[PDB]
């Protein structure tokens, strides 16, 4: 048989055969009702739109997130987004298919506890496995060390991993995220007349978001170019018309990841929280996390985020180290790519919460050395 | 696509532009502590020969 | 005028890159001429510790 | 045939075959242990680093000696040395090799047992014989008399010769050697303000000793020029930057030697020591004594040791005496190449002690008069 | 005239007059600064706000500590804290009134230095002293022999005394202290879904652990009986709602004391390090230690810690060797008491460093025979 590699994720569920260089299916994780009546008789609506046919009907649904940060809150659009991608995207049966599950460190128990008794009693699969992002993201990269940030649209953290020995101790999570950033872009947008309040328009601006938004390598210097200058300015085609002109609201928007005092976060920037793991970790491993930095995740795609958090960087460490920053071009399906690695290997074969332990030691067994 | 394209070479000219800088300070250090190890060895040289006289007489 | 910006980008890049290659060989030939000039320091100044010490005994 | 000279010592393990003129492999006797979990599957790695290969894993590792002072307390330990030692840096089978072992004066008796209990049973060694770690010292310096210092890491004492014949009764043994001098340093580094305290960064410390520490031929008198000038201080690269400048600690790690009261105990300086020792013996040989001292051992490689150590014993010694001290360029390894000249020796060949000659008399023959 | 006794800390000043059974000033020792911008006008706010009255204040400022662990590593928050100390909680003018101080064992020079330099130069005292925190808490105790040991909030210390006479070489200094459990605390409640990250939140945390953790007899049969039952479930209210339930984590927080481990440091615990300790010291003068070991500090107060540290050594002390535990109900103001007690004899009058004594010896004369 074949083992399955599926990736919630936040914001984006994305799935596929182990042994695969890139997932088969990838759509946003959305489950969708009707808010209106519904006047015409016979077409019979359905009373929920998941996945990517969601954004189709955009206009007329409340697009509702099953997770906030990491953390499941709505089981049940849970159990619809798991039975969509198992049917209606890979078309498979998970009666026969290993699954392995991707989980962001430093989370509850009880959400993978009832992650695996869904598995186990809603699906039936006959084995399964949860692993940590970081780990999968440096499967992909190439590297036994180095320390990774891996930043998506839920939860941005840090775990430092030297000779495949991770260094639990060290691991900072921070909040901040790219919902918070789509938020702060429709926070300083109402400044200069357009307003965005639905939560169908909640797409509009990550569209936005996406397609305009750059890290400016230095904050000062370009606000007062853009004070001047016009050269910064670019129209964006809203799916009606009236084109939009965003200033220096394009290059603010990201600054939230180092300035999070923009958003009332008493945190520091991800260039500060990366510093302070490197320094938590032991004094004889600083220079190989110094020059093995490795980045990972959607919201680490902002054009010129690398040069301004390794300048960051070198400002905060020594001047005698060479500071290094991977930034491989596909940095969104980094932790996909990790998770079929490891799932092809063949000593992981012995690894497997299989169904016979699960009944024998209840939901608990997670927690144990299978990790 | 053109616009694009100007902007990551606008984008790489500001940055290394930027490390061209950083290298300007970097030889002016170095610069200024190969001097001073250049002295230093060479008074070091005519201490040691001095020394070296005294240490034979 | 896009296809005009693009051809001075590609340009720009060009000469910008050639640049930045000759700085990288000019770093690295400093970088050792730093070495060759540490290693002489500390060994001179340990040289005439050993001196001084020979003197003062 | 040919026979190897192992010289265990405690901190380096140094060997190779009889008739070379230097040991072929050197390496730290330390065995390392994962202090962490591992979250990368696949890799396979082993439960025990050892020898020189955990000195580049001394991030994710704790460091155990397993010789205190000259004596073994933990048995798998030096057993796993052992094994190294014969398989990886020398890569002979010891089954057709005699072995030539070392060890201190005044040594528990259990020790000496369990060693050669262990080398004919274990590895299954033709023959072997112990010999004093001062007298092979003495063999390497080309005399036949004088007193030999040899002050290692793990003990320091004085054995008096003359003529080829010992003088048991004026053996002075000291347990302060250079692991506890490491020790000091690490506890005087605190008040400048640098932390050292995991076993790891004990290895950087004794870097730091090495490097810069230097015996002074006054105290007083450096004391004055430390607190007045500062033409004293030099700093030190850190594996991970953040260069660090020590002043007046410079010379006051080496000066325990001759100040055993900083570190608490009772017992007199090493000049003190060497003259009791020198005293101890007869009259009629006092004068061959003072003019033949030998030194020997790692700790004695301070810059200045010799002066300091010459005039205070000629402060000691009475005026119309001449005094003179060896100090050979190769003090680290003298004992290694004096147990390569014994055994290089044919009328040494009839002092092996057999393995017929152990199995009819058990394991007590070494302390027999078969030596 | 009468001296002042004020008592750094870290985390909780505490000060008084010299000869009284308590002091009369307790506060926390932090600093807060407004994050926020301030809309009306005329109001008059304060950029700085310390002491107690910062406390009321937790949810509009920022709360940083001048003292990381032991070492002050801010010294204008240090002065500020100083000049409130001494005008608005004591209200007496520092011009006419002798200063004791106190700090902890192994401190860098230059941080006493520092300190009354700072006390001679801006408040103008005319006599200061500063004494070691060990020595008060056994001035206190009414003892005048055994080890004690000082778990504050920044540091934790054992220093043996026999007969009034100090060990220096037998002093072990560790880290861990009250702030790293609060820490690990922090990082352990996320298991159920509370996170605190602001450091507002940081008191809030430790509150639960003041009313709440305890140190548990054994560590596997009290997490065997919490995985079974539901009897250590205890519930504590938060500043609004939402009451949280504590499970395994109400007593798994003070382990990190006796397993440091678990916030992966290398050193053993306290109940190890006492012995380490006491094995330090002679061999007469074991069996009065072992018999007089004095408990003093904040964090020495959980509920069963005497108990389990008397099991600990127990086990590591010889059978025969009877073992008692001193555990003071003032534990956390005992050095005040040992430090009041000292300032009160006619004896020490004449060890105060007087403000001539200081001009014409410079900084220097702290570290002279006025220890
Ligand atoms: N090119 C881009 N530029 C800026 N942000 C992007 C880009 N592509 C994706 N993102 C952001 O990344 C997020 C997707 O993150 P994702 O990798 O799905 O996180 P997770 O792995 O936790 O699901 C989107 O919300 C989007 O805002
Ligand atoms: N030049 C030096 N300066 C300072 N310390 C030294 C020097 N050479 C050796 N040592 C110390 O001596 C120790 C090793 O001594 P060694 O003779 O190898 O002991 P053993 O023979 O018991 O292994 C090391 O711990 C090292 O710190
Ligand atoms: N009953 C308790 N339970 C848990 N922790 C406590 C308790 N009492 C005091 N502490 C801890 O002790 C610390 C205060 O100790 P203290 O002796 O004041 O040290 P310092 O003088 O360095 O502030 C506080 O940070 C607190 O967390
Ligand atoms: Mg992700
Ligand atoms: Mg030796
Ligand atoms: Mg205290």
């Amino acid at each position: 048989t074949t083992a399955l590699v599926c990736d919630n994720g936040s914001g984006l569920v994305k799935a596929g055969f182990a042994g695969d260089d890139a997932p088969r299916a990838v759509f946003p994780s959305i489950v969708g009702r009707p808010r209106h009546q519904g006047v015409m008789v016979g077409m019979g609506q359905k009373d929920s739109y998941v996945g990517d046919e969601a954004q189709s009907k955009r206009g007329i649904l409340t697009l509702k997130y099953p997770i906030e940060h990491g953390i499941i809150t709505n089981w049940d659009d849970m159990e619809k987004i798991w039975h969509h991608t198992f049917y209606n995207e890979l078309r498979v049966a998970p009666e026969e298919h290993p699954t392995l599950l991707t989980e962001a460190p430093l989370n509850p128990k009880a959400n993978r506890e009832k992650m695996t008794q869904i598995m186990f009693e809603t699906f039936n699969v006959p084995a399964m496995y949860v692993a940590i992002q970081a780990v999968l993201s440096l499967y992909a990269s190439g590297r036994t060390t180095g320390i990774v940030l891996d930043s998506g649209d839920g939860v941005t953290h840090n775990v430092p991993i030297y000779e495949g020995y991770a260094l639990p101790h060290a691991i900072m999570r921070l909040d901040l995220a790219g919902r918070d950033l789509t938020d702060y872009l429709m926070k300083i947008l109402t400044e200069r007349g357009y307003s965005f309040v639905t939560t169908a328009e909640r797409e509009i601006v990550r569209d936005i978001k996406e397609k305009l938004c750059y890290v400016a390598l230095d904050f000062e210097n370009e606000m007062a170019t853009a004070a001047s200058s016009s050269s910064l300015e670019k129209s964006y085609e809203l799916p009606d018309g009236q084109v939009i002109t965003i200033g220096n609201e394009r290059f603010r928007c990201p600054e939230t990841l180092f300035q999070p005092s923009f958003i009332g976060m008493e945190s520091a920037g991800i260039h500060e929280t990366t510093y302070n793991s490197i320094m938590k970790c032991d004094i004889d491993i600083r220079k190989d996390l110094y020059a093995n930095n490795v980045l990972s995740g959607g919201t680490t795609m902002y054009p010129g985020i690398a040069d301004r958090m390794q300048k960051e960087i070198t400002a905060l460490a020594p001047s005698t180290m060479k500071i290094k920053i991977i930034a491989p071009p596909e940095r969104k399906y980094s932790v996909w790519i990790g998770g079929s690695i490891l799932a092809s290997l063949s000593t992981f074969q012995q690894m497997w919460i299989s169904k016979q332990e699960y009944d024998e030691a209840g939901p608990s067994i997670v927690h144990r050395k299978c990790f | 696509e053109a616009e694009k394209a100007a902007d990551e070479s606008e984008r790489g000219m500001k940055v290394i532009e930027s490390r061209a800088q950083k290298d300007e300070e970097k030889m002016e250090i170095q610069e200024i502590q190969l001097k001073e190890a250049k002295h230093i060895a060479e008074d070091a040289d005519r201490k040691y020969e001095e020394v070296a006289r005294k240490l034979v007489i």
